[PDB]
């Protein structure tokens, strides 16, 4: 089924693919598994311009991370960095500061790109 | 060269100095103030009145 989404993806039926992937993660047997899916699946809502849908999607996604006593996984990691960006422009500096600490053990790009955002809502908190 | 030091380094943070990182860019603030107003009675070699332009700029 993750195939079939990704093949309706790189040929321009977003309205597919969504429901594709919906599928996928019902077949899962384990939760973790669905840690990559549900990152591409926010990004695809992300190019149906509705930011606001998204956003339950990558709550889920992070939450899995707490679930399984930090993972600590790349997926999540470009998970808490997007959740962090956003919650800037929302105007909730608090809420958005803890999300770039606990991605601080991440890529030599992951952990920078928190960092700065660290000191960005800090400034404002 | 340092002329273009100067401009380069404004150039990178056009815009960064809004602030009501903030730290940092006091201290970077207040490294280049010193430089601009600095008073030497005698030529330092390393700080000579060539970067005073940049900076200022």
């Amino acid at each position: 089924w993750q195939v079939l989404g990704e093949c309706y993806s790189k040929t321009g039926n977003k309205v597919e693919a969504i429901k594709c992937y919906k599928r996928s993660i019902k077949a899962s047997q384990t939760v973790d598994q669905n840690t990559s899916i549900y990152y591409r699946l926010a990004q695809l809502y992300e190019e149906l311009e509705d930011l606001q849908e998204c956003k339950k999607f990558m709550m889920k996604c992070v939450d899995v991370e707490e679930l399984l006593e930090g993972i600590v996984t790349d997926e999540t990691v470009k998970a808490r960095l997007w959740l962090a960006i956003f919650e800037i422009k929302a105007g909730n500096y608090q809420l958005a500061y803890d999300y770039a600490m606990g991605v601080s053990s991440g890529t030599s790009q992951e952990i920078e790109e928190a960092r700065m955002l660290a000191r960005e809502c800090r400034r404002h908190m | 060269y340092r002329l273009a030091a100067g401009i380069s380094l404004g150039l990178i943070n056009l815009g960064a100095g809004q602030t009501k990182q903030n730290v940092m860019y006091e201290d970077l603030t207040t490294k280049l103030l010193e430089i601009v107003t600095s008073t030497y009675d005698v030529e330092n070699d390393w700080i000579p009145e060539n970067s005073q332009i940049g900076a200022v700029i």
